[PDB]
């Protein structure tokens, strides 16, 4: 929506490898 | 059932209710951004903007703020739906997605107020009196309530060698 026409939401995809510990 | 009727979750549900109602009311109340040119203090809002000294009228002019606001309110609606469905027919697990939705609605509201703070900074010095403290309080209420509801919904950290998650209640 920025491109159609706010910085910390990019950190959620970094936490994707916290779930790596599950194994 | 055990984490459903407990007071520790009832108080957080009440906090979420007052936060959601005050946030829904706070989207129309444009009483946070006032700028003195130097008797022409202005009023900046998401939808309609006006300046007053009789001849008073407010209308629009950055619609990303409106889009993220409607996304946040949709998140609030989904969270309320999940929370309501949790109570009946003993759906004890449905309290988690409600917490996630409330947390994300609070974060979306935080980002909207951040973009509006940037907008009011780019325009003299402003002053927050009525609605900016309201929006910040709504964000804090929703965020803390969602986090606490999530933490209470999750059973407990084992703290025992034999104890583990996903046990038989």
């Amino acid at each position: 929506i920025d491109t159609f026409l706010s910085a910390f939401f990019r950190l959620f995809r970094v936490m994707r490898l916290i779930k790596l510990l599950s194994r | 059932m055990s984490p459903t009727e407990a007071p520790k979750v009832r108080v957080t549900l009440f906090c979420i209710l007052v936060g959601i109602v005050l946030a829904m009311t706070a989207v129309v109340s444009d009483h946070w951004a006032v700028l003195s040119p130097h008797c022409e203090a202005a009023h900046f809002g998401l939808w309609r903007i006006c300046t007053k000294r009789g001849e008073k009228n407010c209308s629009y002019f950055s619609i990303s703020a409106a889009a993220i606001s409607v996304f946040s309110l949709g998140f609030l609606i989904m969270g309320t739906i999940c929370a309501l469905m949790a109570f009946r027919k003993k759906r004890d697990y449905l309290l988690r997605p409600a917490s996630m939705f409330y947390v994300f609605a609070g974060l979306c509201l935080f980002v909207s107020l951040e973009v509006m703070r940037q907008s009011v900074k780019r325009m003299i010095e402003y002053y927050y009196s009525w609605s900016f403290a309201c929006a910040c309080a709504a964000f804090v209420l929703l965020f803390l309530g969602g986090i606490s509801l999530l933490l209470f919904s999750l059973p407990r950290m084992p703290q025992n060698p034999w104890e583990s998650c996903m046990d038989a209640e």
